[PDB]
């Protein structure tokens, strides 16, 4: 049916819940932007992604979202989308009758970079890290208090520069469980370095800061 | 179901009579006839049956000989191939063309029928086939290629790749033949060999002639390449050669060159 | 019925509830002293604890029996325990002590401990005397510590240059530290490389020494060796690339850093830094000297006082060298895509001569020598091969012809197997005391497997028939063919997939009975033979 | 040289995760794809610990994963796209503790 | 002559169906663009090649997949005519 | 068939219809035309079982009497994945036979 | 004699370090091989 | 517009493979690059020959096929030879008369012998490694060409204790010009010092030769 | 010089042996040692084509080294 050019290249899409509940459209995540689009008379709505304030990165690098998850209550709905740096944002759509008018975007937390997130119905969040250990968080509070600035596509913004936020330790999530993963085993050596008779496995794994040397033995802890 | 109701001489002479049933025009009569030869050989033994069938290959008309060939394979399968192998391989030395094409034809059917069980006799019949693939008659080469196709797919997964690679060295110069029957038997053999010795070997054979100066060598080579590409497009990612960068285009796949 | 004996073997025997007729006894050998059995409670279930030289707990997990040994010292006696502090535990008396134990995680095969590093670990080596570890870590797109501090100071200057209160903010900006393992690492750009040498105690986990390198110098190889001319004095060689870009590839050069190991392996003392013209990707100790492959060049380096010294470099390896192994005077070089090359070093000519290689292109990631003639290797694409050298070959080659644009002698491939996931580590070892050897591999995805050789034909025929039945009876769950899966790039050769075979015990009982008819065995006997090979090699 | 392959420690990295009512009840599970392995994980609400219910090796490369409900349906099906050239629809059977293939439809070559 | 033209129609039929079969007049550029694009698809498909590339460059996998998808347009530079 | 170079397969995207074979064609493989070792069931595309044609022979087109299979060798080579294997044109041999008998008879 | 075998092995080691025996009882540095500047002659 | 062979040969990394007609290629750089890549086998040589493949006068006199040895151990060839040597003597009357009154148990080899031929005495033949393509003259030109410093047992004709008789003159007349690097004892090779053979002894002592993972 | 003429031989000597005889000096690329058909025996004179000039120049000297069945052998250019 419909075919419409985009301004910049998106990398994935999010299904906006529709029908009786919410408007039916698609959220397009692209480099430095999140865009709501729908077919019909609805104009496209773009929100820049907040960057970290006083960031040590190379300034040329853009920012994308790596994974998302939708939480649909019977009441309302929001999206949790994580950026490359591990920052999870809440995304909420504001509908003025039939169409949506702005996207609202609020810093939720910072978690290791994930391949998938799953908001379970019983107020948990399951983050499967792309490398290293996986985590199961419990959602204490949705991000609705505690005087934290909330960015928006309607907020009028000057030509070049963007929004900024300040990251912080955990507020909305509490770590409940952690699942050990050996991924990625970068190097290994099977040796007896601890003078008990069975050899142990000395393995090097993990990416960047979360990397570690692990000593594996055969038996229950 | 009832072979004890008749004497063995009766099954032998009734067996002789069945060779006239192979001249029938209806095909169902012919395939029922071939089956009956295997059932009879279970009662009077494969040698009495097999001598009769091997004598029938001197006949001129092709419909008789093709069916006799199928019946030799039928018995070979039902009474295991070590019984009928020696005599069939001995018959390849008879100085008559139809007999030699006939033995090759029944080996083709035999390897098609026994399947995985044919890893037990591939070393036996490898020198026979390499004798046939060196032969001056083109037909001798097309029937040997059919044998290679069917033997190739049977031993897939069983580590018989040295025989098959040896036979590829004989099959491969026949790619410049132009006769269509021989040309499609060769292509069938190569498509069987791709699944038994791998896409890498088959690409290593094609490589030098894909950009050869003559269109003759080139299009034959390109239509082997396409068959490898269709059947195994994903496995070839690891097997392509390294092409260097020229002045304006880059051709190195730099990701694979990554070192951890 | 569980029985224990003086020998140290544990016998678990069927006992019929209504009749009382013991059926099948699968013995297992655990420990070296008499074994004592005590009933305990785990997961609201009635497990058994058998204590020998090392304790061994037999329990059922996911409706499947397990036997794994407690990684803890020997105990004289034990029994069950329950209380508010610990709901399900063990009271154990070792001699002259009493203790309460809780098994937090069950159903596992390995327990682990983890020691944090800063960047991704590329390689490590074990110092033989000290038992320490020397680890090199490297990251692309990264800042080292010092570059991060300068960059931050530049930013704090910039906050003042923007605008009187601002310096107060910049003070807080210099002060606050977000923990990098939970807030990410700042990303620097293409060509930016942070790297570190670290000397580490394997038991305790503490960093004994730390060396930080320059901002675009990236470590790729490490060795610890004794140069025989200088005497008994350990040296650490670290190969470093300078200014490396990945797409498209370019490098400004390389260095090899030499350190000495002083204080019984506590400390590195910088000795010299010697420059090479391409990245030194493999360093290997070799008969009192060292082999260094710089790019496509294979060179032998002798320790000199001002730098390392070059002797007899070879220049016929096709592409980039990625790994070097030695046995005797034979050298096995892993090309990045030209597979294995066998090179012989002859002393009294002082030259390195290629005498054999392989007939396939292979993207080699690792290698390990199985014997004097065999090499096991692994690819980036996820498959393991075993290449042997044919019995006639001599390495008495004196330096034109060649076969097929390569060496005149070719090595035979005798095993192919597609694991499914990229293997980065092969090592030939024994895993359990009183086991046999095996070839252990660890994949990138986090898996660990073994490749164990059959000792008889009767075993080999049994396991091959079990595999061929199960390929048709119990086909893979996503519509793939098993013989086609394991033959992803090269046809499968000489391997029986035991992951498929041990799915016998997951089939339905009519199907287990139907398969086991043609093996002429009852399904307990098939499960026992599947479990015996795992038992006598592994865990 | 005949070798036998065994897996001591299965893969632990995670490629895909889908969450659903796979067991068919109130409880929610996660179906994770570990590349070559398909696992069923059920996290406890009160305790908070994740439990592995099922782990089956599929001998393929799982390339995409989704969860699927029929209209007015309680249980969810798992739809797996792989390199097999076919699409498989699976249902978890809790009484048996195994995935059950419901549909398998073939459209293409493998790899 | 006519056999040349029938070979030509057959091979363009193939090439439309399976993208990336050649014929007798495939240029270097065409063959290499095909095997670049097939490589990219293969990298996206296999999970551990993509892990390896995401470790060797210090990038996340989503960034890696997105860059590979960007390279699919002109993988080997502009067409050589 | 493999014996007739001018015959042409449908090759559209196959569906849930099972292809069948008439008494004459019973027991043979649709692709390579062999009599042995049947491995997989043949599926035909929607158009080819439209209407009256529902249930006719795949290979020739006569009243179908049993299910059609691919053989093992066509499965291993993945010839079973190319499409609908229904033959869509009679060809020269079938037509010639008709006119020849009709001339005589 | 074992001592003669050991002497021969030492001769081999001198053959490895790049020394040429062209000098009848003496050795010549080879130009191809990198040596440190300090050393003037091979150790005995 | 096109390269001559000299520019092409210098432009290759490896100039031994370039032929007369490679310059006529539509992309000659890639062709000579592919011809010099490892493990690829060359185009069959008769692509340019006017005579058809294997249709040559030498091929007329090819002898009959010979059975392998483990099959001749069965005695099939002598039995079937005798059989067909009787059957050329019979007339059509006699052949058609033993087709109504057959003769059982004539040409029977016991099953155990036939099974042993196939499941006990089978030997792998001589095989050829990949890239060894057959061409028409191949099985006659398979004699090849043995290097100086390596002698055959038969070259017994010399009957000399073990150095070569000719050498007592090669030191006189000089080192032959044809071989630049050849080394022979007494001229430029040890019968200096002779520690070269000791190296091989010491290394041969060092090696373990126990193949891993074999059958017990 | 690539070829040499070789006289004065005994028929027990063979072309394969002859190739090994002169490859002791340097490899004989093309061997020619007539077999006479009529009485099935050799007159004993030979022609040798080499790789290049190198084989030819040595050729005459190679004659002195040669001694078949207690007898000498003629080698000269051609
Ligand atoms: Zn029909
Ligand atoms: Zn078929
Ligand atoms: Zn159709």
């Amino acid at each position: 049916k419909y075919s419409e050019p985009l301004e910049e290249h998106g990398n994935f899409l999010i299904t906006v819940p529709g029908g009786s509940d919410g408007p039916s459209g698609v959220l397009i995540c692209s480099e430095n932007y999140i865009t709501y689009k729908n077919f019909g008379d609805q104009p496209d709505i773009r929100c820049p992604i907040p960057r970290r304030r006083n960031d040590l990165d190379d300034p040329e690098r853009g920012m994308i979202f790596v994974c998302s998850a939708t939480h649909k209550t019977k009441s309302m709905f929001f999206f949790l989308a994580q950026t490359e740096q591990g920052d999870i944002f809440k995304i909420t759509l504001e509908t003025d009758e039939d169409m949506v008018t702005e996207i609202r975007l609020k810093y939720f937390d910072t978690v290791p970079v994930a391949a998938a997130m799953c908001v379970l119905k019983t107020g948990f969040l399951f983050v499967a890290s792309e490398f290293g250990n996986h985590y199961l968080y419990q959602i204490a509070h949705l991000g609705d208090d505690d005087e934290e600035p909330e960015f928006s596509s309607a907020m009028p913004l000057e030509e070049g520069d963007t929004f900024f936020f300040q990251p912080r330790p955990l507020k909305n999530l509490v770590l409940v469980d952690e699942l050990d993963s050996l991924s990625p085993i970068l190097f290994c050596q099977i040796a007896d370095l601890a003078n008990e008779d069975t050899p142990q496995l000395y393995v090097a794994c993990g990416r960047g800061p979360r990397s570690s040397l692990r000593v594996l033995r055969h038996g229950l802890e | 179901r009832g072979a004890e109701y008749v004497s063995a001489r009766e099954w032998m002479r009734i067996c002789f009579e069945l060779l006239e049933l192979l001249k029938a025009h209806k095909k169902a009569i012919r395939r029922a006839t071939v089956n009956t030869f295997g059932y009879i050989a279970k009662a009077i033994g494969p040698h009495d049956v097999l001598a009769t069938l091997l004598n029938n290959l001197k006949v001129q008309e092709r419909q008789n000989r093709v069916c006799t060939t199928v019946a030799i394979a039928i018995v070979a399968e039902t009474c295991s191939p070590f019984t009928v192998l020696p005599a069939l391989m001995n018959e390849y030395r008879v100085p008559e063309l139809n007999v030699q094409n006939g033995v090759l034809k029944s080996l083709s059917f035999l390897f098609e029928y026994i399947g995985e069980m044919g890893k037990d006799y591939i070393y036996a019949v490898t020198p026979l086939l390499e004798d046939a693939l060196m032969d001056r008659d083109l037909v001798h080469r097309q029937t040997a290629s059919a044998v290679v196709q069917h033997m190739s797919l049977g031993v897939y997964g069983f580590g018989c790749e040295d025989s098959l690679n040896h036979l590829l060295n004989y099959v491969w110069p026949n790619v410049f033949e132009t006769s269509p029957h021989v040309i499609q038997a060769v292509m069938g053999a190569l498509e069987g060999l791709r699944v038994a010795i791998g896409p890498c070997r088959m690409l290593q054979y094609c490589l030098q002639g894909l950009f050869h100066p003559a269109r003759k060598v080139r299009d034959v080579y390109w239509k082997i390449y396409n068959s490898i590409y269709i059947g195994s497009q994903d496995a070839l990612i690891a097997h392509y050669p390294r092409i260097y960068n020229d002045d304006k285009n880059t051709y190195i796949r730099y990701e694979l060159d990554y070192i951890l | 019925l569980n029985i224990g004996l003086q020998n140290g073997v544990l016998l678990r025997t069927v006992l019929d509830p209504v009749t009382g007729d013991l059926s099948d006894t699968r013995t297992r050998y655990l420990g070296s002293r008499p074994v004592k059995l005590f009933r305990v409670r785990m997961q609201g279930q009635e497990a058994v604890l058998a204590m020998s030289s090392r304790s061994w707990l037999s329990y059922s997990y996911q409706s499947r029996f397990h036997l794994t040994p407690l990684s803890y010292e020997t105990l004289e006696f034990a029994s069950g325990f329950a209380s508010e502090q610990c709901p399900e535990g063990i009271v154990a008396i070792s001699t002259n002590t009493l203790r309460i134990l809780a098994l937090e995680k069950l159903g596992a095969v390995f327990n682990q401990v983890a020691f944090p590093l800063q960047y991704t670990p590329r390689k490590f080596v074990i110092h033989p005397e000290s038992n320490n570890l020397i680890i090199i870590e490297t990251d692309h797109n990264a800042y080292t510590e010092a570059t991060k501090a300068q960059r931050k100071q530049q930013m704090a200057e910039e906050m003042v240059e923007a605008a009187e209160l601002a310096a107060e903010m910049a003070a807080a900006f210099l002060n606050e530290n977000l923990p990098e393992s939970i807030f990410g690492a700042p990303k620097a750009g293409n060509g930016q490389w942070a790297s570190v040498i670290r000397v580490m105690n394997p038991i305790q986990g503490n960093t004994l020494d730390l060396v930080q390198l320059e901002q675009n110098e990236a470590a790729f190889s490490v060795a610890v060796c004794r140069f025989s001319n200088t005497g008994e004095d350990w040296y650490v060689l670290v190969g470093v690339a300078k200014d490396l870009i990945l797409n498209p590839r370019s490098v400004a050069g390389g260095f090899v850093y030499t350190y000495k190991l002083v204080n019984n392996g506590e400390k590195l003392e910088f000795l010299h830094k010697t420059p090479v013209e391409e990245v030194p990707a493999a360093i290997a100790p070799f008969q009192g000297r060292v082999l260094i492959g710089v790019g496509k060049l294979l060179r032998v380096y002798d320790l000199g006082k001002k730098k390392l010294l070059r002797k007899c470099e070879n220049k016929h390896i096709a592409n980039y060298i990625s790994g070097i192994q030695t046995i005797g005077h034979r050298v096995i070089v892993s090309d990045v895509q030209e597979s294995f090359i066998w090179v012989r070093y002859k002393r009294n000519e002082n030259q390195l001569i290629i005498f054999a290689d392989d007939t396939y292109p292979r993207w080699v990631t690792t290698a390990s020598l199985l014997d004097y003639d065999t090499v096991a290797g692994a690819d980036k694409f996820g498959n393991i091969c075993v290449v042997r050298l044919p019995p006639n070959t001599n390495d008495e080659v004196d330096e034109d012809r060649g076969l097929l644009n390569g060496a005149s002698q070719k090595a035979e491939v005798i095993m192919n197997y597609h694991v499914g996931e990229t293997v980065l580590s092969l090592q030939k070892t024994t895993l359990i005391p009183g086991g046999s050897e095996s070839l252990v591999y660890t994949t990138l995805s986090g898996g660990i497997g073994i490749l164990v050789p059959f000792t008889s034909h009767e075993d080999h025929d049994f396991f091959q028939h079990v595999e061929m039945h199960l390929r048709s009876e119990h086909p893979p769950l996503c519509g793939r063919d098993h013989l086609s899966f394991r033959s992803y790039y090269f046809p499968v050769k000489n391997v029986i997939d035991g992951d498929l075979c041990e799915q016998f015990n997951s089939m339905e009982p009519n199907k287990q009975k139907n398969v086991s008819e043609e093996l002429d065995r009852t399904p307990p006997e098939v499960s026992k033979k599947l479990e015996d090979i795992r038992t006598r090699y592994a865990f | 040289m005949f070798l036998y392959n065994l897996t001591l420690q299965r893969a632990t990295g995670i490629s895909f995760a889908i969450h659903g009512n796979f067991s068919g009840t109130k409880q929610q599970e996660i179906v994770v794809s570990r590349g070559k392995i398909l696992e069923l994980l059920r996290p406890d609400p009160n305790t908070g610990k994740v439990h592995t219910l099922l782990t089956v090796e599929v001998f393929g490369v799982i390339r995409s994963l989704m969860a699927f409900r029929l209209t007015g349906g309680t249980k969810d099906y798992i739809v797996v796209g792989s390199d097999s050239g076919r699409i498989v629809i699976l249902e978890y059977q809790p009484s048996k503790n195994m995935f059950e293939k419901i549909h398998q439809e073939t459209f293409g070559k493998s790899g | 002559m006519t056999d040349r033209y029938t070979i030509h129609s057959q091979l363009e039929h193939l090439q439309s169906k399976y993208i990336g079969t050649g014929h007798a007049d495939t240029t270097k550029w065409e063959w290499l663009v095909n095997q670049h694009r097939d490589s990219y698809c293969s990298y996206m498909g296999h999970f551990d090649l993509l892990n390896y590339f995401a470790i060797a460059e210090n990038e996340s996998k989503a960034r890696v997949r997105f860059n590979l998808m960007e390279k699919m347009l002109q993988p080997c530079g502009p067409p050589a005519d | 068939a493999k014996h007739h170079p001018d015959l042409i397969f449908c090759r559209k995207q196959a569906g849930v219809a099972i292809g069948r074979l008439c008494e004459k064609c019973d027991g043979k493989c649709v692709i390579c035309d062999s009599y042995v070792r049947p491995c997989t069931l043949v599926r035909i595309c929607d158009e080819c079982n439209y209407g009256s044609y529902q249930g006719r022979c795949v290979i020739c087109g006569g009243p179908g009497v049993s299910d059609a299979y691919y053989c093992k060798e066509c499965t291993i080579q993945e010839k079973d994945r190319d499409g609908c294997p229904k033959i869509v044109n009679l060809g020269s041999s079938k037509t010639d036979l008709f006119y020849e008998r009709k001339k005589y008879g | 004699s074992p001592t003669r075998r050991r002497a021969l092995d030492h001769y081999l080691t001198l053959r490895s370090s790049g020394w040429i025996p062209d000098g009848r009882g003496r050795w010549v540095k080879d130009e191809n091989v990198e040596f440190d500047s300090d050393e003037e002659e091979p150790p005995d | 517009n096109r390269f001559t062979v000299a520019e092409l040969k210098q432009l290759v990394a490896r100039p031994d493979v370039v032929e007369m007609h490679d310059v006529t290629a539509q992309d000659p750089k890639l062709l000579v690059h592919l011809k010099a890549t490892r493990n690829s086998v060359p185009v069959p040589r008769h692509w340019c020959f006017k005579r058809k493949y294997l249709q040559g006068k030498r091929g007329i006199e090819k002898p009959p096929f010979e059975l392998p040895d483990f099959i001749k151990r069965t005695g099939i060839q002598e039995m079937r030879e005798a059989l067909q040597e009787k059957e050329e003597q019979k007339t059509m009357k006699s052949k058609m008369r033993e087709k109504v009154r057959p003769k059982m148990g004539k040409i029977d080899i016991d099953y155990q012998k036939l099974h042993d031929a196939f499941f006990k005495w089978q030997t792998k033949p001589k095989l050829t490694i990949h890239g060894d393509l057959y061409y028409e003259g191949k099985e006659f030109e398979t004699r090849l060409k043995k290097k100086p410093g390596d002698l055959s047992d038969e070259l017994i004709s010399l009957g000399m204790p073990v150095p070569p008789p000719w050498l007592i003159a090669m030191q006189r007349y000089g080192p032959p010009p044809s071989y630049p690097n050849l080394k022979i004892p007494g001229l430029n090779s040890p019968i200096g010092t002779n520690a070269a053979e000791f190296q091989t002894k010491t290394e041969e002592e060092e090696i373990d030769r126990t193949p891993w993972g074999e059958l017990e | 010089d690539a070829t040499v003429y070789v006289g004065g031989l005994d028929e027990k000597v063979s072309e394969p042996l002859l190739w090994e005889l002169f490859l002791q000096a340097g490899p004989v690329v093309n061997t020619h040692m007539p077999k006479d058909r009529v009485t099935g025996q050799h007159q004993g004179y030979g022609f040798v084509e080499f790789l290049s000039e190198e084989d030819a120049d040595y050729a005459i000297k190679i004659m002195n080294m040669i001694k078949l069945y207690g007898k000498p052998i003629r080698v000269n250019k051609a």
